[PDB]
RNA sequence: GAAAUUGUUGAAAGGGAAGGGCAUUUGAUCAGACA
RNA sequence: AGAACUGGCGAUGCGGGAUGAACCGAACGUAGAGUUAAGGUGCCGGAAUACACGCUCAUCAGACACCACAAAAGGUGUUAG
RNA sequence: GCCCUGAAAAUGGAUGGCGCUCAAGCGUGUUACCUAUACUCUACCGUCAGGGUUGAUAUGAUGCCCUGACGAGUAGGCAGGCGUGGAGGUCAGUGACGAAGCCUAGACCGUAAGGUCGGGUCGAACGGCCUCUAGUGCAGAUCUUGGUGGUAGUAGCAAAUA
RNA sequence: UUUGCUCCACACAAUAUAGAUGGAUACGAAUAAGGCGUCCUUGUGGCGUCGCUGAACCAUAGCAGGCUAGCAACGGUGCACUUGGCGGAAAGGCCUUGGGUGCUUGCUGGCGAAUUGCAAUGUCAUUUUGCGUGGGGAUAAAUCAUUUGUAUACGACUUAGA
């Protein structure tokens, strides 16, 4: 019928589904443009928290 | 040769039909290299054969035939009409068609 | 050896079943005739079953006439066969489901006898 | 006529090229199209990009994983149109889709075999001069299509192979002619002439 | 209403006793056949006379062909038509070969342009124009210059294959 | 010693129901008629 | 909501109008061959991506009776008068 | 005239869809072509009608034979038929060498109601024809009584200290 | 777990098939412009020529293509080898060398074909699998159970164990 009042929603649909993820490493996405002028160089790096 | 055809090429298009009512008992045929209903007229009469496989041998062959004639062209194409001793399974919609030059009258 | 007769044509060889006879075990395939006031059946919709009507009835000519092109008659004893012995050529006998093998025995030889065709030769046989 | 019919799609419009196709399927005949990228819609960029934000909104409310899908990619825009123009849903039409196949660009198996096009879809040949169009590649890059430069770079290699190949030939030919020609006015020469030949 | 021929029709109304030998008026009528010629005829002497067809009668039909049927020639045409909101009377100039051409072309104009149907219109007159420079429309002057000439720019040929192994040219 | 309903065996089909109509392919099955 | 005359639907399937009680065509025994109606013939889909003269370019074009809406007003867009 | 402005609503979305721009759009013209249980011709069914035919020595006179036209249908009327329990008659009917019943994507007759056969199971009785008779035909009635499912190996089997 | 797996070869058996039946025959780009030839001052150049459809081009004769002889060419082509090189967009294919060998309808010869009876697809393709045989080749893991808690309603996850 149109709400009463207005709020935000909660939480953000942009991070769905909710699901367990496919593996303990989440996966890099993305690396860094690429600068083929600097020297070799890794672009990121494991550890352990 | 390389070539042993006698006969000519052909498709099967449809079964006769209206919009939403189709009629098993006449089937649709493409013929190549005819184009209009006069080219057509010459391959009325003409007998033809569906050849097929099938896995249980008959009477020495592995190899079907339902045979059939041209009956009437149709349309403006070259398109053509024609019926068989068994209506055409349908699932040949778009297979290959065999047409042949007998009965022959040149 | 049947009398000769034109070419025998059924017209409709597939059995007219009662509607919803597929949907229903409580519904028996015996035909029977839709009476409801809305049904796709009794009004004629395209595409539901046809229903049995007076068209579709047989050539008198060939009406009645079995494959080989004799009426079957119906038989229980050599006294009943022998009523075909005049007409081998129109009628064969049925033995009757009831008959004991031993009577069919006679009734089979009294037909070879006499030349009357029997339809069910094999019934009971001591084989 | 041939067992698989090669399309350049460049220069054709979308929907009349559909509509040969998908008859052509439907009739046994596999076609597979290449250069979708290169197809033509009427219309100017924008009217398209237009129509293409309606496609976009279309979306089943209660889970858009089920509702309209929305490919960007020119073989796929292109499939589109044919797709809707063949009974999809009937076995008939499964068969007759999986005859068909659609690039963007010109891969392997098919750019060194011949390609043809389809006149009565020809847009030089239909639309009327003046009448402002749009090119496939250019309209699916902006609602999302991520690979006309790709192509690009592909292409423009695949064409200098093709250059090469084609100036060999051309070379082959010239030399094929002066044979020919020495042979000209010779008896089985003359005599062929006189068959039309 | 179709490809047209040109028909005189003479009409008169009927004889009385008192008036044996009644007038005798003609129209000629562009039509498709002398059917609806007569029709059209008692259509327009009604506007114009007290008559109709029961009490009237047709003297003669016959078809008139054009004199010089290979010769362009340049026409003058007047019509009376109706629109949506109102009737209205033009003038156009048609150039062809015949007034049986020229007159289908009109009703084909007529029904582009203004939307008018056959029933909405009333040709007036179909005159031949003698003079150049009694010619008024210029969609027409436009082919009467001196050593005249012009191309026929993009070409284009009909396939009669739905595939093709060049790709065109509308060279020409 | 029916039916609903059930177990096993055998055969077949099954991309959001199933079942039905006209037609034919394919499999299985079968009457008749030849002399 | 209520009358008039006829024709229909109700009691009626069939072809068309995608769909639909009433519109268009046409009224039904079982079948073969032929030809049509109304409606269609790019593809879906049987059937000319037929012929012919114009008009129209829309950063919310338009696309067929019943029928699934649009008006006053206005345009130096373009057309013919 | 066509187009443009004027032109604002709720899930995403409909010239039926795809898509179409010298159209696959709008107005008009000309051919061809596709296809209804309609029209034309033919066969076969039935209905109504009009004819013909008692002459024995063979078989249906409610018969046989020729000919023409016609066929939609709720409520409803009538007609000719199918099936069930009992009754009179008849077939000197069937049957322990297997009656009745039941099973059977085996056969055959009938437009259909239904009828007939084979095979398996079974164990004591039963059927054709003329006729008599009625407690005589089911899918329904939130029908009656009995039986049985999916639900489902599911809800649950957790108050009162162990 | 009774001799298993894999690649190549041939062999028998199956199973199939959305539909072989001479060839899918490779520039690019423009369309109010181009292709090809040719010259040159190498250019948005000169000159010539073509289109108006692939109605083309290529292939195509021989028991479905048998057995044989010769000549003229030195060409063509099938096959298995071998040399050098290319192609990653899905390369999985293209090109090149060299000897061998077959066919050659480029031309000229000898022999064969019937009775499949006046037609009957008259059977000549390519799918997947199964079983033995013998030429190479290769000799694991996953799961239950146990265990961790970075994980967990149960499955699942994540650890650990010769
Ligand atoms: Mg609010
Ligand atoms: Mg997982
Ligand atoms: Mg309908
Ligand atoms: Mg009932
Ligand atoms: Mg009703
Ligand atoms: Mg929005
Ligand atoms: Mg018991
Ligand atoms: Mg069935
Ligand atoms: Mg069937
Ligand atoms: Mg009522
Ligand atoms: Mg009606
Ligand atoms: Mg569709
Ligand atoms: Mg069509
Ligand atoms: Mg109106
Ligand atoms: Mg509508
Ligand atoms: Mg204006
Ligand atoms: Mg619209
Ligand atoms: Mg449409
Ligand atoms: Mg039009
Ligand atoms: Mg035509
Ligand atoms: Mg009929
Ligand atoms: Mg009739
Ligand atoms: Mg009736
Ligand atoms: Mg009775
Ligand atoms: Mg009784
Ligand atoms: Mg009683
Ligand atoms: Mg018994
Ligand atoms: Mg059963
Ligand atoms: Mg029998
Ligand atoms: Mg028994
Ligand atoms: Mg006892
Ligand atoms: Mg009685
Ligand atoms: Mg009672
Ligand atoms: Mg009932
Ligand atoms: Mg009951
Ligand atoms: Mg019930
Ligand atoms: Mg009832
Ligand atoms: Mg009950
Ligand atoms: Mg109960
Ligand atoms: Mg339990
Ligand atoms: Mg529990
Ligand atoms: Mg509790
Ligand atoms: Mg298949
Ligand atoms: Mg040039
Ligand atoms: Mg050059
Ligand atoms: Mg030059
Ligand atoms: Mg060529
Ligand atoms: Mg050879
Ligand atoms: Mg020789
Ligand atoms: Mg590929
Ligand atoms: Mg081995």
């Amino acid at each position: 019928s149109h709400r009463k009042y207005e709020a935000p929603r909660h939480g953000h649909l942009g991070f769905l589904p909710r699901k367990r993820a496919a593996s303990i490493r989440a996966r890099v996405k993305a690396f860094p443009k690429d600068d083929r002028s600097k020297p070799v160089a890794l672009t990121s790096f494991l550890g352990y928290k | 040769a390389e070539s042993h055809r006698l006969y000519v090429k052909g498709k099967h298009l449809s079964y006769q039909r209206s919009k939403r009512v189709n009629n098993p008992n006449v089937s649709l045929i493409k013929i190549e290299g005819v184009a209009t209903p006069q080219d057509a007229q010459f391959y009325l009469g003409k007998r033809i054969a569906y050849v097929y496989r099938a896995s249980k041998e008959v009477r020495g062959s592995k190899i079907r035939v339902m045979w059939g004639k041209v009956t009437r062209t149709h349309g403006n194409s070259g398109v053509v009409r024609a019926t068989f001793r068994n209506n055409l399974p349908a699932k040949t919609f778009g297979a290959s068609v065999r047409i042949f030059l007998y009965p022959s009258n040149i | 050896a049947s009398l000769p007769h034109p070419k025998i044509v059924k017209k409709h060889t597939k059995k007219f079943k009662r509607h919803h006879s597929d949907r229903y075990h409580r519904v028996a395939e015996n035909w029977r005739k839709q009476k409801g006031i809305d049904s796709v059946v009794r009004r004629r919709f395209r595409g539901n079953i046809s229903q049995p009507k007076i068209g579709y009835g047989s050539n008198k000519k060939t009406k009645f006439l079995s494959p080989s092109g004799h009426k079957t008659f119906l038989v229980a004893n050599v006294k009943d066969l022998e009523t075909l012995t005049m007409h081998t050529k129109t009628y064969a006998a049925e033995i009757a489901h009831n008959i004991s093998a031993k009577n069919r025995v006679v009734i089979l030889a009294r037909a070879k006898a006499l030349g009357i065709k029997v339809t069910n030769p094999k019934g009971r046989l001591a084989l | 006529v041939e067992p698989v019919v090669v399309i350049d799609g460049k220069g054709h419009l979308v929907g009349r090229l559909a509509s040969v196709v998908a008859k052509q399927l439907l009739n046994g005949q596999k076609i597979v199209v290449v250069r979708a990228e290169e197809l033509n819609i009427s219309g100017e960029f924008f009217r398209n990009k237009l129509k293409y934000h309606d496609f976009l909104r279309k979306a089943t409310a209660f889970n858009k994983t089920r509702g309209p899908f929305h490919f960007r990619a020119p073989s796929r825009i292109f499939y589109k149109a044919l797709r809707g123009m063949v009974s999809h849903k009937t076995a008939r039409g499964k068969a007759a889709l999986e005859r068909l196949k659609v690039f963007e660009g010109i891969p392997p198996p098919y750019d060194k075999k011949k390609r043809v096009v389809v006149p009565q879809a020809l847009r030089v040949l239909r639309l009327k001069p003046g009448r402002k169009y749009t090119t496939l590649g250019k309209l699916s890059t902006s609602v999302g299509w991520k690979y006309e430069d790709v192509v690009a770079k592909l292409e423009a290699k695949r064409k200098v192979s093709s250059a090469e190949y084609y100036a060999k030939k051309r070379a082959f030919t010239k030399k094929v002619a002066s044979a020919n020609a020495t042979a000209a006015e010779s008896d089985v020469a003359k005599q062929l002439a006189a068959l039309g030949y | 209403m179709a490809h047209f021929k040109e028909y005189q029709v003479i009409g008169r109304r009927l004889p009385t006793e008192s008036v044996p030998e009644p007038k005798l008026f003609r129209m000629r009528i562009f039509a498709s056949n002398e059917v609806i010629a007569k029709s059209r005829y008692w259509y327009f002497l009604q506007k114009l006379h007290k008559v109709k067809k029961a009490s009237g009668e047709i003297v003669s039909i016959n078809q008139i062909n054009e004199a010089h049927p290979t010769k362009v020639k340049n026409f003058g045409v007047w019509v009376r038509y109706d629109s949506r909101s109102g009737t209205h009377n033009m003038y156009k100039e048609i150039r062809d070969v015949s007034r049986v051409a020229a007159v289908e072309t009109l009703y084909q104009d007529m029904a582009a342009r203004h939307r008018a149907r056959f029933r909405s219109i009333h040709i007036l007159k179909v005159a031949e124009i003698e003079k150049t420079a009694d010619v008024k429309r210029q969609y027409v002057k436009q082919f009467l210059t001196k050593d005249l000439k012009f191309p026929l720019p993009h070409r284009v040929q009909k396939s009669t294959k739905t595939f093709s192994y060049k790709r065109p040219s509308t060279f020409y």
